[PDB]
């Protein structure tokens, strides 16, 4: 193989690997960082590792600090990748995220050229900047924010946005994104929202967030 | 209204203008709760786009404004 040890889902499409599903990588090409995680091939060029997919509600995103920091679910299914897994990632260069949104045969997307999560003693301090696409430019509000759990609130928050919105997230007060907010929920703030797509009382059917090196795009 | 009008001056200072008059001014995308963060959209003719912001420092509820 070109990269024996891929360390993202672009190595391993470079490999030759074009057909979307679960991939080996192995952080910083150490053969001891074995991370096995979703790899969308197929969407704006490929070579995307997901790290959320929301789509029909059967896993629980109301979940404490340890549970974001760690990762959940079934990788194929719906799941959060991990705070850490973003963290030790995004070191590895330089990363854009991507988010694919899909409701009732209406799809949006959103484009950031920089995406970054700091590490834990930052709280994953969230670095998002250069938007473009269709979906609006939700992240811009959430650029710089530490994470929040309902279990571990921010010094700066007016509110607990985790506890009042049902979710976790880079919340300030509170969010234009809340795509682990709680599925199916039309309440005002409290679903899986992208306020300048749907606003506040739409929770949308289908999210995903996934990253990969910007200068793939060359 | 005086709050409107110190937005609106506010803006202006930020862009430099010399402040006339508010023509019109809508709030919109805060979520629910009392004090959440909101954006302002200012007639003044010019369309200005203000941030009122909240957050605690040291349990001090604090307010700021940002020019978008």
């Amino acid at each position: 193989l070109l990269y024996p040890f891929p360390k993202d889902c672009s190595q391993a499409m470079l490999n030759g690997d074009t057909t979307s599903g679960l991939y080996t990588i192995y952080l910083n090409g150490d053969k001891a960082q074995a991370l096995e995680v979703f790899c969308d091939m197929t969407s704006d060029g490929g070579g995307w590792i997901v790290f959320l997919r929301r789509k029909n509600g059967r896993e629980n995103f109301y979940q404490n600090w340890k549970a974001y920091a760690a990762g959940f679910g079934d990788r194929r299914e719906e799941f959060w990748l991990g705070l850490d897994n973003l963290n030790k990632i995004t070191a590895q260069g330089q990363y854009e995220l991507r988010v694919d949104l899909r409701d009732h045969g209406e799809t949006a997307f959103a484009v950031y050229d920089k995406f970054s999560v700091g590490d834990a003693k930052t709280r994953y301090k969230l670095k998002v900047e250069g938007y473009s696409g269709t979906a609006g430019d939700s992240m811009a509000y959430h650029n710089g924010r530490s994470f929040s759990t309902f279990d571990k609130d921010t010094d700066s928050a007016i509110t607990n946005c985790a506890l009042s919105y049902k979710g976790a997230f880079w919340y300030r007060n509170c969010h234009r994104v809340n795509l682990m907010g709680r599925y199916g929920d039309n309440n005002h703030s409290e679903g899986v929202n992208w306020f300048h797509w749907k606003g506040h009382e739409h929770s949308i059917q289908f999210a995903e967030m996934k990253l990969r090196p910007s200068n793939f795009r060359n | 209204s005086l709050e409107i009008e110190e937005l609106a001056r506010f803006a202006v200072d930020e862009h430099n203008l010399e402040f006339v008059r508010v023509v019109k001014a809508k709030e919109q995308g805060a979520n629910m709760h009392a004090y959440a963060d909101t954006m302002y959209y200012l007639t003044l003719l010019y369309e200005a786009k203000v941030w009122v912001k909240w957050e605690m420092s040291r349990r001090l509820m604090t307010n700021f404004k940002e020019l978008q």
